[PDB]
DNA sequence: TTATGTAATACGTCTGTAACTTGTTCTTATGTCTGTTATGTAGTTAATATAATTGAAGGATTTTAAGA
């Protein structure tokens, strides 16, 4: 509902398909965080 | 995807790893064409196009050529989101030591090289030289040179030594380092040492250095050689209407960085003066400072506009930072607001929603259902229907809304009360209607409040929002376990009007069928509501067991009360209908009824309550006039002998006779008794009339006067508010806090003059300006909670342990001030309760004492009990069910997932606002204090006894003579320091005097083991102790209020968590706010989560280190099941505020406040977050490990084991 | 919702059955067990779990018996 | 009875329509080369002159490092 790009397009093709179902992501804003941290020249990164 | 977040310092090969490019010019955008330049801040090919599939010259256009680098430009063709993402670097011309690790205190560069941070400065600045390698010379290396000092030595050795200065010396110090060397020489020396203030100093200093070895960092990164830049479209630059641009305050600190490193570079080779090169080099260090964090290192540079310049560290940090405003909330779609009207006519789970709100949420589900049954080709078709309004689109809203249910929101969201799920029913309007009967749970009035409403879109969502989120869902409140859907205001005044009795009333003594003809009766004018009837009534009963027993009777009763009777649910006694109704009465009434019958009777129950408290509110007809407010004769004549009295008194003045504090405390005193005695005659004539009867006599009645009955009622008003009207107004204070000598000696009714208003207004100010100040600080209050408990979820079901509390009921002097029943009511036994006087088990462990087996041990007279809470719980992670018990608001055993921490927090934070010897028993005396005890056998009076008429054992018969709120809650939960604690025996031995060195004096105490502890005391000090007597651990030397930390160090855990408890409730109970204490001790066991280790065993732990109770935990029994010496420690109370920001999540401890510091400790930690909370998960958008998506991550948990 | 979690004995379990039966029936094609009574997937999903026709285990099973065939 | 001659009827079939396909021929849109003008960059000036700068303001509490 705020900031999942993909994720906000896709909800609103299912509803226009009658599905009622989401697919979540990551939203922008911790992108964003991750972003600047990084440019303080602070090494912050996500394992798997 | 991800299970972790790694964080940790930047070396320049990962700096040049992220970077897309180097950025070698200060340009940003074209004054004519308005496109990027290239090696700008801006550029396209080092962050990528500035059109979707396409570059800067137009060549390559279309996605034919995808991922082609344009040979012409270098753009290459791609998305233009990857703006957002690429990243680029500088080169610096000469090193840059990192703000965050150099000023943020404790210094990690001057830590790590044991430098004073002004030395490392004055380097830094380019004031003194340092030696970097010192060679086969006396100097030493990190020794100061001055230059005139560098010069001398430099001729004396020349070539063999090498001194610096600036950032580079520091780099150079900071790689010749060995750090395992380093370690061991510390490892050492704190074996053979002896100073405290020394043994912290290597502490802090070898931790910080088996941190940088364990992490695989290496120190000479914290001094930047490459930086990094920051995407363009995360700093962008924008035309706005009217062809201004916009830009962000980044693009001018990197603007400036990049021009001094140019401009250093250009000196470098135009071989300048070294003063000048300096200046440059002082400049870059200063314009990196600056970017990186503005106003740390001095004055912070401002624009042309002349306000500092915005820093990174502020785009992370702060109220209006990226955590806060951005990530922990946050903008929703599918939302919309409107003022809130009241609809009567609604059902407990319905609200009334405008159609063209309904419309503007609900259009893509609109879109959708037009496209399946057929009238809309596509989706502008749609739209366009849509658009012009037409039925069938009507209908489809209908049936799209029929059964989808919305959130109703209303700020402030003190409890989750606050937002509440309903089904919607379409109204013409733009204003939503609101059941009443929520209004209590949400505070909202209808004077000008505004709601908020949410659509939850996922088929998960709806059913949350109709199992849990739903309105009758949400009927009883958590904090305390009461109703919360109780009726108010024109329900109470209707049914205590209905239900109030009348002398001689129209149909007096006739006899009726059942509730149905009183009916009848009061519709033909036979009878009136207030006629006192007998009526046959039929009463079924339902037992605790279970067994209705049905049986009528004929019962004096009222008409009204019948009819009354009528929408009772069966299963209720008659005797909760046969009196008077007033708000206790009807809150009884629904207490009973969810307690003997269930939820739906329940909310079926009240509504019909509520239909017939406003029909019969209307139907009354009560009304306020000027003639309700009937003035006491008494007041002129009490009035006229208080100013006679006071003028005696005067006259007593004046001989000298008394004193004028004296005259002022007296004339007080006697104003105060006028006032009461003038409320009392007020209240006496306001509440009685006189009658004539069926026999004829006159007889007395209640009153029916229209304050009167709203006051007793319990509608709205109180004596106090009658008293303004109708009596005096009294004493009022001066706006230091003194009180006015001469009160107001008038009402409201005949008016205040010009000087009574003015001290009216004294106060009233007062009033308005304590609750603007009061509300911020228990919103402050209320985070604070949120953040130090939100990780306590119910993670098990039984935790397997034996520990528990000793719960009895609260004394605070002759009086109970609360019954164990309410203490216990809904907790687990943890010791198996014995009968007094006996061996029988009455109660078996772990059952949960519901209401039945509290009548059980009421009836049994039981004293002391044993449950399990929260704090004495074993589980590695949160809490268990049977430790905590009921929840409140379901009645039932706590589910698995429960966020119990975040219920607490609400609960203790939403009634912040709220907030600003002779024996009377019978029994016998016994000696611990003193105590005297029934002859059942429960102590119902606990007296202090200072340092008698009877002795231990001897029975006292009656009369006998034996002989300011939120600031304290809030200091209570930071587990401040009192300013002049009590002084407390540290060890159990016998005391003795000793020297009294100048200044302040010293005490002495002999242990068991003849060891002498020396005590420091101040002078003015009120001792207690007298030598030649063993006090034991525990006892008060010197009087004083209890520092939580002194009683947890000398008593134990269960002692500071009854004092908290304890002076919390007394708070909370001196302005009738009634709280839970399981709540509390979720709180308490948050403060009790770290400890120090004393041994150190053979754990990896060093001694006085303050590391995580549940990891020693872990790691003893580990070492038990390996056999080894565990380790020792002790438990340390810590504030909310500091046990939040020790958390071992560094992304929610950044979260919650002073991000600067642990962003940079875990930075050289080399921490890991293993995102195992509510917050990190909150951050990162997954599903919170707590209620439906708490099985979720336990099936993580599985796939991570195996 | 009373009956419901009495059925299940914790309401975030009911709700994740409710939301795999309902889901069954909006995206997949398979039928109510009750009479739909003209409501949504989500009412009529806790109207079967409150007659005890749909449970987790019931789901689970039948999910394996889909995939065996 | 049997030749004869008309008539129904079924099958080839000659021709008229139409589909598939290429030549080629003309027209136009585009890419490129070249010439001219405006823009952008850079270097120089020689009475003598030689430690900013501008504000800004009734905060109230805690905790934690330096100095002695
Ligand atoms: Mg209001
Ligand atoms: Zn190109
Ligand atoms: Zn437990």
């Amino acid at each position: 509902k705020s900031d999942d790009v993909n994720g906000r397009t896709k909800m609103y093709k299912n509803i226009v398909d009658g599905n009622h179902a989401m697919e979540p992501g990551m939203p922008e804003s911790f992108n964003v965080l991750l972003k600047e941290i990084r440019s303080l020249g602070i090494n912050i990164e996500l394992e798997d | 995807e991800f299970d972790a977040i790694k964080i940790g310092l930047a070396s320049p090969d990962m700096i040049r790893s992220w970077s897309f490019g180097e950025v070698k010019k200060p340009e940003t955008i074209n004054y004519r064409t308005f496109k990027p330049e290239r090696d700008g801040l801006f550029c396209a090919r080092i962050f990528g196009p500035v059109k979707d599939y396409e570059c800067l010259c137009g060549k390559y256009k279309r996605l034919k050529h995808r991922g082609v680098i344009c040979e012409k430009c270098g753009v290459e063709v791609t998305q233009t989101k990857v703006r957002r993402d690429r990243m680029g670097h500088i080169e610096l011309a000469s090193p840059v030591a990192h703000i965050w690790f150099l000023k943020s205190l404790p210094s990690r560069i001057g830590l790590l090289m044991d430098m004073p941070l002004r030395d490392i400065e004055r380097v830094l600045y380019f004031e003194m030289y340092v030696v970097t390698e010192p060679g086969m010379t006396d100097l030493e290396r990190g020794q100061m040179l001055t230059e005139e000092e560098y010069l001398d030595r430099l001729e004396e050795w020349g070539d063999e030594f090498t001194a610096k200065m600036g950032a580079e010396a520091i780099k150079d110090l900071l790689a010749s380092m060995d750090l395992p060397a380093e370690a061991e020489q510390m490892r050492e020396e704190l074996d053979t040492t002896n100073s405290e203030t020394k043994r912290k100093k290597l502490t802090k200093r070898l931790k910080l250095v088996e941190a940088f070895v364990a992490s695989g960092n290496k120190p000479e990164w914290m001094i930047l050689t490459v930086l990094p830049v920051l995407p363009p479209d995360l700093r962008p630059l924008v035309p706005l209407d009217g062809g201004r641009f916009a830009t962000s305050d980044l693009n001018d600190l990197y603007r400036r960085v990049i021009n001094r490193n140019n401009r250093l570079k250009r000196l470098l080779e135009l071989a300048a003066p070294d003063i000048i090169v300096r200046n440059e080099k002082r400049m870059l260090q200063e314009s990196v400072d600056a970017l990186l964090d503005n106003g740390r290192r001095g004055r912070a540079i401002t624009g042309s506009n002349k306000r500092p310049l915005k820093s990174l560290a502020d785009m992370i940090k702060g109220k209006q930072g990226r955590f806060r405003q951005n990530l922990l909330g946050k903008r929703v779609d599918y939302s919309g607001r409107s003022v809130i009207t009241v609809g009567p006519y609604l059902r407990l789970h319905q609200c009334g929603l405008p159609k063209k709100m309904a419309l503007e949420l609900f259009k893509p589900f609109i879109y959708s259902k037009l496209e399946t049954r057929g009238l809309a080709t596509t989706i502008k078709a749609a739209k366009k229907m849509v658009e012009r309004e037409e039925a069938v689109v009507w209908d489809i809203l209908d049936e799209v809304i029929r059964e989808h249910p919305v959130l109703l929101n209303r700020a402030p969201t003190l409890h989750r009360l606050g937002i509440q799920a309903f089904e919607p029913v379409l109204i013409e309007g733009k204003a939503i209607q609101l059941h009443p009967l929520v209004c209590a749970a949400y505070n909202a009035d209808f004077d000008g409040d505004q709601m908020a409403v949410h659509v939850p879109l996922t088929l998960e969502a709806q059913l949350e929002a109709r199992t849990l989120m739903m309105s009758t869902n949400n009927i009883l409140s958590p904090a305390s376990g009461d109703p919360i859907i109780v009726p108010s205001q024109d329900v109470v005044l209707g049914l205590y009007y209905m239900t109030r009795e009348k002398i001689n009333a129209k149909g007096e003594g006739m006899y009726l069928t059942g509730p149905a003809e009183a009916e009848k009766a009061y519709r033909t004018k036979t009878a009136e509501l207030h006629a006192r009837v007998k009526v046959r009534i039929t009463e079924t009963i339902k037992h605790e067991n279970g067994k209705l027993t049905t049986e009528t009777k004929m019962i004096d009763t009222t008409v009204g009360r019948a009819m009354l009777w009528q929408i009772v649910p069966k299963g209720l006694p008659y005797s909760l209908v046969n009196q008077k109704l007033g708000k206790k009465q009807i809150s009884n009434l629904l207490n009973e009824a969810y307690r003997k019958l269930g939820l739906k009777d329940t909310v079926i129950f009240a509504d019909q309550i509520m239909y017939t408290g406003f029909a019969y509110a209307a139907l009354s007809g009560v009304s306020v006039g000027i003639d309700d407010m009937v003035v006491p004769a008494a007041k002129y004549t009490e009035i006229a002998e208080a100013e006679e009295e006071v003028r005696e008194i005067q006259e007593q003045f004046q001989s000298g006779l008394v004193t004028a504090g004296e005259r002022y405390n007296k004339v007080i005193d006697i104003w105060a008794s006028t006032n009461d005695r003038v409320a009392k005659a007020m209240m006496e004539n306001l509440s009685s009339e006189q009658v004539i009867n069926r026999q004829g006599e006159q007889e007395k009645q209640e009153s029916f006067n229209s304050i009167y009955m709203m006051a007793d009622s319990g509608a709205r008003g109180s004596a106090a508010q009658i008293r303004q009207l109708a009596g005096m107004r009294g004493l009022m204070a001066r706006p230091d806090g003194s009180i006015i000598e001469t009160p107001i000696t008038a009402n409201f009714k005949e008016g205040l003059n010009v000087l009574q208003y003015f001290i009216s207004t004294h106060g009233a100010r007062k009033g308005l300006a304590d609750t603007a100040l009061k509300t911020a600080n228990s919103g402050y209050l209320t985070r604070r909670l949120v953040d130090v408990a939100q990780d306590v979820v119910v993670t098990e079901h039984d935790c397997g342990t034996l520990e528990g509390v000793v719960m009895t009921p609260h004394i605070e002097g002759g009086d109970v001030k609360v019954a164990l029943t309410e203490l216990a009511l809904g907790r687990v036994v943890s010791e198996d309760i014995l009968k007094p006087g006996t061996d029988e088990v009455l109660i078996p462990r772990n059952t949960l004492l519901d209401e039945k087996w509290c009548k059980v041990i009421n009836d049994n007279s039981v004293d002391q009990i044993k449950v399990r809470s929260v704090v004495t719980c074993d589980s590695d992670f949160g809490c268990c069910a049977q430790c905590y018990g009921r929840d409140l608001a379901r009645g039932h055993l706590v589910n698995q997932g429960e966020a119990v921490g975040v219920i607490a927090a609400q609960s203790i934070g939403e009634p912040g606002t709220q907030l600003t010897i002779q024996a009377k028993n019978n029994g016998s005396v016994k000696l611990h204090e003193l105590t005297i005890i029934d002859e059942f056998g429960r102590t119902k009076e606990k007296h202090k006894l200072p340092y008698l008429s009877k002795a231990d054992g001897d029975a006292v018969a009656a009369g006998e003579t034996v002989a300011g709120g939120l600031p304290r809650v809030a200091d209570l939960f930071e587990a401040r320091k009192p300013k002049e604690p009590a002084i407390l025996a540290e060890h159990s031995g016998t005391v003795s005097f000793g020297k009294e060195t100048k200044g302040k004096r010293r005490l002495i105490i002999t242990r068991d083991s003849g060891d002498t502890y020396e005590e420091m005391i101040p002078k003015h000090r009120q001792l207690n102790v007298f030598e030649g007597e063993r006090i034991e651990r525990g006892d008060v030397i010197a009087d004083g209020p209890e520092s939580p930390h002194d009683i947890l160090r000398l008593r134990g855990i269960h002692a500071v968590t009854t004092y908290i408890a304890n002076e919390v409730q007394e708070v909370y109970r001196l302005q009738g706010v009634k709280i839970n204490d399981k709540h509390i001790e979720t709180i308490v066991r948050q403060m009790l989560r770290k400890c120090t280790i004393t041994f150190a065993g053979d754990s990896e732990f060093l001694p006085g280190e303050t590391v995580e109770y549940s990891q020693v935990k872990i790691a003893n029994r580990k070492l038990v099941e390996e056999g080894k010496e565990p380790a020792r420690f002790e438990r340390e109370l810590l504030g909310i505020t500091k046990a939040s920001l020790a958390t071992e999540s560094f992304i929610s401890a950044a979260s919650f406040q002073e991000t600067t510091r642990v962003l940079t400790e875990a930075a050289v930690s080399g921490k890991r977050d293993d995102l195992r909370g509510l917050k990190e998960n909150v951050i990162v958008g997954r599903l919170i490990p707590a209620g439906t998506g708490f099985a979720y991550h336990q099936d993580r948990q599985a796939k991570r084991a195996q | 919702v009373q009956d419901a979690v009495e059925k299940i004995g914790n309401r975030f379990d009911l709700v994740l059955v409710a939301a795999r039966r309902a889901r069954q029936m909006q995206s997949g094609g398979k039928d109510a067990l009750v009479p739909e009574e003209n409501d949504k997937p989500t009412v009529i999903a806790l109207r079967e779990i409150e007659e005890g026709l749909i449970t987790k285990d019931v789901l689970d099973a039948r999910e394996r018996q889909e995939q065996q065939e």
